[PDB]
């Protein structure tokens, strides 16, 4: 039991950071106030590893 | 860009061979008629920015009649070009150069001026298309970046005359400025941007557009297809929208917002990565005044455009 828990409590904490993670990117991405040049950017920072918090 | 870099030439070499049409052209009252021309056919669209839109068509006649053969006021006696095949080979000469000359010391001094002098432009051009290629052609040469094409540092050839090439103003002694050059090619575009857009309203003109707008989508897309020049490319690009931006928009409804919400994901980074943090005026200000137009979903109409009250007072 306690192997199992601390693989679900990683994938919960990573799960949480991810989610994070793409609600900024999505956010970014549409941003009316964001130039184009950052955003391609950003795309390629964050649509992929997740990043530290 | 070859088939646009043919047609270039052949506006190109055509105006050349205009340039030993009238080669006798260059006595003592032989000299009084070519000055009398030259001087009865850039005079009047020097006016252009000083008068009122009520009055503006008195410009558009006396550049119409002067030009058709009929004779015009210059100074005390009257002018004429009829039976004068040089000198009406010459007036359209001078006369699409002058145009290009107000958009190069007015228009950049002072950008409200492009459209009251691109309307007469239009309509000139309209009746006369000769004049219009004629104003193709010294567009082209003096402002390389309206053809458009980014002109290459070549070995072979002096350095002095590489840089008149890229339109930059030079006495015999040194060459201009850049700041002065920036604001000569904006002058020239915006100008050139107000053209392709207005139409003269007088005459009953059956048919299209002499220089359609259709220039001003291809313009965008092959400057925007090639590798942006420092800070030329991002001036040149914001003056324009901004004059052409809204007549652009409404021929085009979704396939100009496509094209802008590319410029700020793709070419706006690129513009970061070639310029340093000293010159970044261009680029800076090519966003300004983008954000507004993309969350307001509307181009502002260009300051300086011509209204129906401009036409009655």
């Amino acid at each position: 039991r306690q192997q199992q828990q601390q693989l679900n409590h990683e994938a919960s904490e990573l799960l949480e950071i991810a989610h994070i993670q793409d609600d900024l990117l999505e956010r970014l991405v549409a941003d009316p106030r964001i130039p184009e040049e950052r955003k391609a950017e950003i795309e390629e920072f964050l649509d992929g590893p997740i990043r530290t918090l | 860009q070859d088939i646009t870099m043919q047609w270039y030439q052949q506006l190109q070499d055509a105006s050349m061979q205009c340039v030993l049409t009238f080669e006798g052209l260059t006595d003592s009252q032989a000299k009084k008629i070519k000055m009398d021309l030259q001087k009865a056919a850039t005079i009047p669209v020097s006016q252009i920015s000083t008068i009122a839109g009520s009055k503006l068509k008195e410009i558009f006649d006396k550049i119409h009649s002067l030009l058709s053969g009929k004779p015009v006021q210059s100074g005390g006696r009257s002018v004429s070009v009829t039976l004068n095949p040089q000198g009406l080979d010459f007036v359209q000469y001078k006369l699409a150069e002058k145009f290009v000359k107000q958009g190069e010391e007015e228009v950049a001094s002072h950008h409200e001026a492009a459209f009251p002098i691109a309307v007469v432009a239009s309509g000139i051009w309209e009746l006369h298309p000769r004049v219009g290629d004629l104003i193709l052609a010294h567009l082209h040469k003096k402002c390389p970046y309206s053809v458009p094409f980014y002109p290459t540092f070549k070995e072979g050839m002096a350095l002095e005359d590489y840089q008149r090439m890229l339109g930059y103003q030079v006495k015999d002694s040194k060459v201009e400025q850049q700041d002065n050059f920036l604001k000569r090619m904006s002058g020239m575009i915006r100008l050139y941007a107000a053209i392709i857009q207005l139409r003269w309203p007088y005459g009953n003109r059956q048919e299209i557009h002499p220089h359609g707008l259709n220039h001003g989508w291809r313009w965008l897309a092959q400057i925007l297809n090639m590798e942006p020049l420092s800070d030329v490319t991002a001036t040149l690009l914001f003056d324009f929208l901004e004059v052409c931006g809204n007549a652009l928009m409404k021929q085009y409804q979704v396939q100009f917002w496509k094209m802008l919400i590319l410029i700020k994901e793709d070419y706006f980074p690129r513009i970061e990565a070639i310029t340093s943090s000293g010159q970044m005026g261009s680029f800076i200000r090519l966003k300004q005044f983008l954000e507004k137009c993309l969350q307001h979903k509307d181009i502002p109409v260009p300051k300086g455009f011509l209204t129906s009250s401009f036409w009655r007072s």
